């Protein structure tokens, strides 16, 4: 890697991401997860530009941005649930950062819903469906889309 | 080809 390989990837990245209509392509959240993941040295700064990025963006990027929410969120998870508070010193980083979506997730899902049509509106349902099946996430914790209403109602 | 590039779902972050 070189100095032109720093949070350059991850801004330009979204940035591109921005700048394109349809299609959630894998390849700009590989990116985008990929420096998240790369050291973790970096949460509310990463957070506030992902939660922002769906905030002042059109409705494909509200869609985008819960998938790429979703891929560093799950990963963050996944890597802070193999840790312990035994093994690690400082509050902060990737648990901070999902502490910092909880505050958001509510608003950024009922949203993203109440933008879509009926597919879109299905593959948020999707999404949270396979959340809820891969056993991952419990009960009071999703509760975003201000109720089932949104897309769990129909 | 598909609407994505690669392919990803909400099954896997990676």
């Amino acid at each position: 890697m070189q100095q032109d390989d720093d949070f350059q990837n991850f801004v330009a990245t979204l940035e591109s991401f921005k700048d394109l209509k349809s299609g959630i392509s894998g390849s700009r959240i590989k990116k985008l997860t990929t420096y998240a993941l790369d050291h973790i040295d970096i949460e509310s700064k990463i957070i506030s530009l992902i939660i922002d990025y769906s905030r002042l963006c059109p409705d494909s990027h509200k869609l985008g941005s819960l998938y790429i929410i979703d891929s560093i969120g799950r990963a963050y998870l996944d890597e802070t649930r193999s840790n312990s508070n035994s093994s690690s010193n400082k509050p902060g980083t990737c648990a901070h950062a999902i502490n910092t979506l909880g505050e958001v997730i509510q608003e950024l899902l009922s949203d993203a819903i109440a933008k879509s049509n009926q597919d879109h509106k299905e593959k948020i349902r999707m999404l949270l469906d396979i959340w809820d099946r891969s056993g991952l996430f419990q009960k009071s914790y999703l509760n975003a889309i201000r109720s089932k209403c949104f897309a769990m109602d129909l | 080809y598909s609407p994505t590039s690669p392919s990803y779902s909400p099954t896997s972050p990676s």
